[PDB]
Order: structure tokens, then C-alpha cells, then sequence
């Protein structure tokens, strides 16, 4: 029904919000050599997935880390330097985060139009019978 | 019970950044 | 090919965790020592080197790992989800849980001790070893197990998950509850 | 994502790797025996859109045969093994190869490493080792403590001068390894290379016969990087980087107009 | 429901762990412009039939008043 | 299931198998 | 759920929680 | 009563 559109579009609104927050944590950790949890932060990605289970909502199935190797930088005098003297920094790519930032915002706003479009159809469907 | 605290920028911080006063952070659990 | 000392350096973080995800490495040098966690997920590695030492946890989810040789020291947990391990060797010093879900595992060492949780979910294992001791939660859901040994020890909850147990242990002390 | 956004992003990623490649070359502008690397660009896959499948030919010039590429990428950081200039130094242990050929050093893990840098020295035992990490140089050349001079011949024949004995005693002979494809060597830092499948099996021999280069004593090989080429490459790479940013901004503004006007 | 025959949108990204040998991730062949037009066409056509159905009831109500 | 390398939001404990992620 | 969800932990050292 | 609240009256 038209109410299923609200569930489908609403799921995308939450879905694009997850990717926006993941990108925000990527931009804020692009230069963080250290990290609690004994893990040099690596770029995270939200992998969307259609939950077919007509109406196909979108669900986040889990956040996946980047496969790119960490950026090694020779800083011998740093306390975190290894024997060779290289400290490692996250593999966050700025350009893809900016592209993800644009795409997530554009996709978020176009889901609002569909919810608005379905809202008007239900209101007119209610005016029938009056 | 009543729950309360400072909203906005100060609370949306990691606890290490001690912007929030200590007693106000206590209120964020429960009170009566 | 095989991982070298210089190739090892390019897959290590600041605190010393080796990341080999999707990397085309087939075998690791013997007497290998890792400062932190080890990740060999999705790797074509079929065998772990003898004398392997991991300062953290071993991650081999959805990998081709098949054989682990005895004497391996793992400080953290062992996660072999979706791998090709068929048997668990005797004498593995495991400092954490052992997750063997969705593996072709068939045999387990006798009187095995798991300091954490144990998973045999959806495994073709036919029977648990005698004298098994589990300090965490035991999940046997979807597996082929239907008879427990004479004596076993589980300090947490026992989850049947759907399989039918007919012969319960004679000597069993449970710190939690049993769930179907 | 609209496909135009990602096609432009590939150009930004490709030029980003180009800048990093250029930056390393200018960093090693004074490294002895260094070879400059260049980034090679190639176009990506071209896809038929207005066709359900890849129908061969069949009106490629018409709207049915429209094909849109997927962008570009850096395919390889090719090593350019051009022969560098000569650095005449007064040190008696730094040596240079004139032409094709590599010094062979013994790596700690057992295999041998190949270097073009000639800054060598001796360790406590008198063995000829590199002046960096101190790896021994193959073949082992031990210098007697009674030697008052060292002479390295045009074919690696090392001789020493002993007081009280005329004529110079021979203490060994150097060898240089050659490869069919020098660009297939894998750099591992420390001015070292390793043999790969793309390089070929090592070809050893006396330095001065069998087409090999000749050993020159008290010389070094300067890096073959062209600082002007890197600066010209930087200018082009920066401009291409900015142009692709405009396309991404243009696509976003067009997409903004759609859901705002409609 | 029938799936579109448009080829999948290919993207070069040898960083996503779900990529392939050549570092390509194939994405759904959804065109935003055609989805916006369908949204406009579906909403307007749906509300047009509301008017016809609503006006059809009025004709039925007037028929009951025949002879009165 | 789905993605093979999803993360876990629970703090590391090394003793309990994380059930937040779809561990199948 | 029938019980409030727990808060979020943001420690500067996970070993101390 | 929020412990240590500011007041709205000249000190």
C-alpha cells in the first residue's frame, strides 16, 4: 500500500544516516595514529543491502572496514614507532568521503520527496467518502 | 525518577573532555 | 607466493596487528610472532606455521584455513568462522573463546578446555569429547550433535538451538540454564 | 551515486597516486643509485548502455551504440633505469658500476639483495659491507689488518698493499648480477631490489665481461631523477585534479536542482 | 514485477571488500531521472482516478433521487 | 547471511562471542 | 523492549571499563 | 536544585 512507501522510504532515511555518521567518523580519524582498543582505526564503510523479504526495504547489514593498506610514515622518534621507525596511519581517503558525503545527502533528500508524494495520495484517498 | 543534564555540544562529547560538571553528569543516571 | 619480512611490515598497524584480508599469501614463515591481533580472513592460506605465536586474537573468518599445528600460542580468542578447518589439534594454548561456526569440523581434542565461549553451530561434528570444560556459553544449534558425553562442564548457558539431545551427561554442574 | 560522480572520482584518485609518485622522486633527488618512477595512466572499461547486451558493432555511431567509459587508473609505477651521472669521491670503499649490473648483498633472512648504490665499507671483522644497515656484500671480501691500501680493479679484483712485500696480494673478486628486465625488480627500500617473476633468474658474472658493466673505484652514481620533469608533471597533475573536482561539483548542483525544482 | 534490462552500473573501487578481480563493484541500474518522472506520473494518475471514483458515486446518488 | 567482514559494536572482551553481528 | 537500553561507553582506554 | 546552579539575583 501507500503506507509501505513510508516504511521503505523511512528505511532509506535511516540507511543514509548510518553512512553519513560512518563518513563523519572517517573524516575525524584520518590523522589519528593512536586509538583505544589497540587497533589503528581503518576506514569504515556502510554496505547497504536489499532485504527482499513490490516493496523492497534497504537495510544496513553491518559496517565493513577498508581493505587498503595503512599509510606507513617514517617517524623514528615517536613512542609508537616500530624497530624500523615507521608509524602507521588510517587509510582514510578524503576524496571518497567527500563523494560519499554528497551522495548520502542527495539520496537522503530524494527519499523525502517520495514520502511527501505518498502522503498527498493518502490524503486524497481519504477525501473520497466525504 | 528524574533524568536531566546539559544538552547539545557539551554532552555530545567523550567523557574524557571534562566539559560537563561532575554533579550534573550524575543527574544523567536517575534521581528522586 | 609467501609473506616476507618487508611484506609483513606493510600490513601492520601502530600497536602491532597483522592485517592480511584478501591478500594473496599462501604460507607464513615458521616461528611467526605477532605483537597483536592476527587477521587471515578470506586468505588462500591452508596451513598455519609451526611455532606460530599471536599476541592478540586470530581472525580467520570466511578463509581457506584448514590445518593448525600444535604448539600455537594465542593470547586472545580464535575466530575460525566459515573456514575449512576439519579437526582441532591437541595442545593449543587459547586465551579466549573458540568460534567454529559453519566449519567442516568433525573431531575435537579430548578434555578440551575453552576459557571463553564455544561454538559448533551448523557443524558436522557427531559427538563431543569426554571431559569437555566450557567456561562460557555453549552453542550447538543446527549441528549434528545428539548425544553428550558421560561428563562435561559448562559454566554458562547451554543452547540447543534446535538439535535434539537424548543422552545427557551423568555428571553435569551448570552455572546457567538450558535453552532449546 | 550518479555514474558521472564516480568517473570523475577515479581521475581524482589516479592523479592523487601520481602526486605521491612524483613526491617520492623529488624526495630521493640526492639518493645514490636511485631510479625514478613514473605513473602510467590507462582508461577503464567501456560499457554499452543503450544495449541489453554487448552486441558486436551494429551502429556504434548511433544512440543504440553509445559507450561510456568508467574513468581512469594508475596501472603501474614504472621504474626508469636510465644511467645516472658520476660522483667522483675520495673515499676508497665506494664503487660504481658503468652500465648494466647490480651489486649483490646478503640479506639477514637468507636470500641475497641487489643494489645499485655503491657506498660500501668494512665491519669489525674486515668484511666488505654496506655503509647503511651493514649487510655483507657478495662475494665475501675480507681485508687483512696488515693492508695499508685497497685497490678495486675494473673487474672487481680487490688487491691489498702489504708493507715489506712487493706486489699486491689478491684478496678476492667481486661479481655483479644482471637481469633481463631491470624494471621487474621489486624495491624493498634501503636502495635494494628483489628478483621477481617479471624480472628473471639472476645472471651473475665477472664485472667487465659477458656484456656486464665495469667497477669504478672511488665513484658513486647520482639519482637519475629530473627535477624539471617532476615540476612539469606536478603542474599537469594539479590542473587535472582541479578540473575533475569541477565535474563533481557540477553533477551535485545538477542533482540539487532536480529534487528542489520538482 | 519485471526487472529492468539496463546493464548494471560498473564502478572501479579496488577498496571495497566485496569487489572483484579488476576492482569493480557493480551497482543497481537505477536512473534517478526516470524514478522522479514515475513518481510524478504515478501520483497524478492515482489522484485522477480518485476524482472519477468520487464523481461516480455522485451519479449513483442522483439516480436514487429519480422521480422525487 | 550477507557481508562476511562486518564489525561488532560491543567492547572487546575476548571471552564472549559477539552476537550483535550476524555471526552465521 | 521491556527494559531501557544501556548508554554508550566512550572510554579513552578500553582496558578500564 | 541542580547542584551549583547560577542564580538570577545580584550576588
Amino acid at each position: 500500500s501507500l503506507f509501505n512507501v513510508f516504511n521503505v522510504t523511512g528505511s532509506a532515511m535511516s540507511a543514509e544516516s548510518v553512512r553519513l555518521n560512518t563518513t563523519s567518523s572517517n573524516l575525524a580519524n584520518a590523522d589519528s595514529v593512536s586509538s583505544s582498543a589497540k587497533d589503528t582505526y581503518k576506514a569504515r564503510h556502510a554496505v547497504f543491502g536489499a532485504e527482499l523479504s513490490d516493496t523492497v526495504p534497504v537495510k544496513v547489514m553491518g559496517i565493513v572496514e577498508s581493505d587498503k593498506p595503512l599509510s606507513a610514515e617514517y617517524n623514528p622518534d615517536h613512542p609508537l614507532a616500530n624497530e624500523e621507525g615507521y608509524i602507521y596511519k588510517p587509510n582514510v581517503n578524503v576524496m571518497e568521503e567527500m563523494a560519499n558525503m554528497i551522495s548520502a545527502s542527495r539520496a537522503y533528500q530524494t527519499n523525502v520527496q517520495v514520502a511527501d508524494s505518498s502522503k498527498q495520495m493518502l490524503l486524497r484517498t481519504l477525501q473520497m467518502g466525504q | 525518577n528524574m533524568v536531566a543534564g546539559i544538552p547539545g555540544a557539551l554532552s555530545n562529547q567523550p567523557p574524557a573532555d571534562a566539559s560537563i560538571p561532575q554533579d550534573v553528569a550524575q543527574m544523567k543516571d536517575g534521581s528522586v | 607466493y609467501e609473506l616476507d619480512y618487508y611484506s609483513k611490515f606493510g600490513h601492520t598497524d601502530n600497536y602491532g596487528n597483522l592485517d592480511l584480508r584478501n591478500k594473496p599469501y599462501t604460507q607464513l614463515p615458521s616461528g611467526f610472532v605477532v605483537k597483536g591481533n592476527l587477521n587471515i580472513s578470506q586468505t588462500p592460506i591452508k596451513k598455519l606455521p609451526k611455532g606460530l605465536d599471536v599476541g592478540g586474537s586470530l581472525e580467520a573468518t570466511n578463509s581457506a584455513l584448514k590445518t593448525i599445528r600444535s604448539g600455537t600460542k594465542i593470547k586472545g580468542y580464535a575466530n575460525l568462522l566459515g573456514s575449512k578447518i576439519e579437526s582441532w589439534p591437541r595442545g593449543i594454548k587459547l586465551g579466549g573463546y573458540l568460534n567454529l561456526t559453519d566449519t567442516p569440523l568433525k573431531t575435537l581434542p579430548a578434555k578440551l578446555r575453552v576459557k571463553g565461549d564455544l561454538s559448533v553451530i551448523r557443524t558436522p561434528i557427531s559427538a563431543l569429547p569426554e571431559g569437555l570444560v566450557v567456561d562460557g556459553n555453549l552453542y550447538i544449534g543446527g549441528s549434528a550433535l545428539q548425544v553428550f558425553p558421560d561428563t562435561m562442564t559448562v559454566k554458562g548457558n547451554i543452547f540447543l538451538g534446535g538439535n535434539k539431545i537424548t543422552k545427557w551427561p551423568s555428571n553435569l554442574t551448570l552455572g546457567g540454564a538450558v535453552a532449546p | 551515486m550518479h555514474p558521472a560522480l564516480w568517473v570523475s572520482k577515479t581521475g581524482l584518485d589516479a592523479q592523487q597516486t601520481n602526486i605521491a609518485t612524483i613526491s617520492n622522486n623529488l624526495a630521493n633527488a640526492s639518493t645514490v643509485g636511485y631510479k625514478k618512477s613514473r605513473a602510467v595512466f590507462e582508461d577503464l572499461f567501456y560499457q554499452n548502455i543503450n544495449q541489453p547486451g554487448g552486441q558486436s558493432s551494429q551502429n556504434t555511431e548511433l544512440p543504440s551504440g553509445l559507450m561510456l567509459g568508467a574513468g581512469s587508473k594508475v596501472v603501474a609505477t614504472q621504474k626508469v633505469h636510465t644511467h645516472g651521472n658520476a660522483q667522483t669521491t675520495t673515499n676508497a670503499l665506494d664503487m660504481m658500476v658503468e652500465g648494466d649490473g647490480f651489486f649483490q648483498v646478503t640479506l639477514p633472512d637468507g636470500n641475497i639483495g641487489y643494489t645499485r648504490n655503491g657506498q660500501f665499507t668494512l665491519n669489525g671483522e674486515g668484511t666488505l659491507v654496506t655503509s647503511g644497515s651493514g649487510y655483507p656484500v657478495e662475494p665475501e671480501i675480507v681485508i687483512p689488518e696488515d693492508a695499508i691500501s685497497i685497490t678495486v680493479g675494473t673487474d672487481g679484483e680487490v688487491s691489498v698493499r702489504v708493507r715489506g712485500q712487493q706486489d699486491n696480494q689478491v684478496v678476492g673478486q667481486l661479481t655483479i648480477t644482471d637481469f633481463v628486465n631491470p624494471g621487474g625488480l621489486e624495491p624493498i627500500g634501503q636502495n635494494l631490489y628483489l628478483p621477481t617473476g617479471a624480472s628473471g633468474d639472476p645472471q651473475e658474472g665477472v664485472p667487465g665481461l659477458d656484456g656486464l658493466g665495469e667497477i669504478r673505484q672511488s665513484m658513486l652514481e647520482a639519482s637519475n631523477v629530473n627535477v624539471t620533469e617532476e615540476l612539469v608533471n606536478m603542474i599537469e597533475a594539479q590542473r587535472v585534479y582541479e578540473m575533475n573536482s569541477k565535474v563533481i561539483s557540477s553533477v551535485d548542483k545538477m542533482m540539487s536542482f532536480v529534487n528542489q525544482q520538482l
